[PDB]
C-alpha cells in the first residue's frame, strides 16, 4: 500500500503489514528419528 | 510561470503532509493493536 | 478512482498547468508589444 508523499508523481512509502491470524503465526518444525539400536561415534552436520 | 509551478509544488507538499499523517494514523493503530496479541501469547505460554 | 490512476492524473494536471502557462505567456507577449506600439503612436500623432 502506497502513500504519496512527494511533490512529483511517484514518490511514496510502502506498507506491507504481514498476516497475524492464529493459523499463520506460530508454525514450528518438529522432527524425530527411528529407534536407534546401533552405537558408534556420531557427528551431525546441519546444512544451510 | 515559476510562481505557478512553485504554488503547485507547495500545495502538493501541503497535501502530502496530510497523506503522511494518515499513514502515521494507520500504522499507529495497527502497532498499538498488536500489543494485546503479544500479551495473549505470553499468557498462552504461561498456561502451557 | 484507483491508485495508479491518481498518480497518472497528477502528471496530466502538471502538463496541463505547463500548457496553460505557455499560452498565457503568448498573450502577455502580444500585450506588451501592443502597449509599446500605442505609446509610440500616441507620440507620433502629436508630432504629425
Amino acid at each position: 500500500q502506497e502513500f504519496q508523499i512527494g511533490a512529483s508523481s511517484n514518490q511514496t512509502v510502502k506498507a506491507t503489514i504481514g498476516a497475524t491470524q492464529s493459523s499463520k503465526i506460530g508454525v514450528t518444525r518438529f522432527e524425530t528419528g527411528a529407534q536407534s539400536f546401533t552405537s558408534g561415534v556420531v557427528g551431525l552436520t546441519i546444512k544451510n | 510561470a515559476i510562481a505557478d509551478s512553485l504554488r503547485s509544488q507547495a500545495n502538493t507538499l501541503g497535501q502530502a503532509i496530510s497523506n503522511g499523517n494518515d499513514a502515521l494514523g494507520i500504522l499507529q493503530t495497527a502497532d498499538k493493536a498488536m500489543d494485546e496479541q503479544l500479551k495473549i501469547l505470553d499468557t498462552i505460554k504461561t498456561k502451557a | 478512482t484507483t491508485l495508479k490512476g491518481a498518480m497518472a492524473v497528477m502528471d496530466i494536471a502538471e502538463t496541463a498547468i505547463t500548457n496553460l502557462d505557455q499560452i498565457r505567456a503568448d498573450i502577455a507577449s502580444i500585450q506588451n508589444q501592443v502597449t509599446s506600439t500605442i505609446n509610440n503612436i500616441t507620440v507620433t500623432q502629436v508630432n504629425v
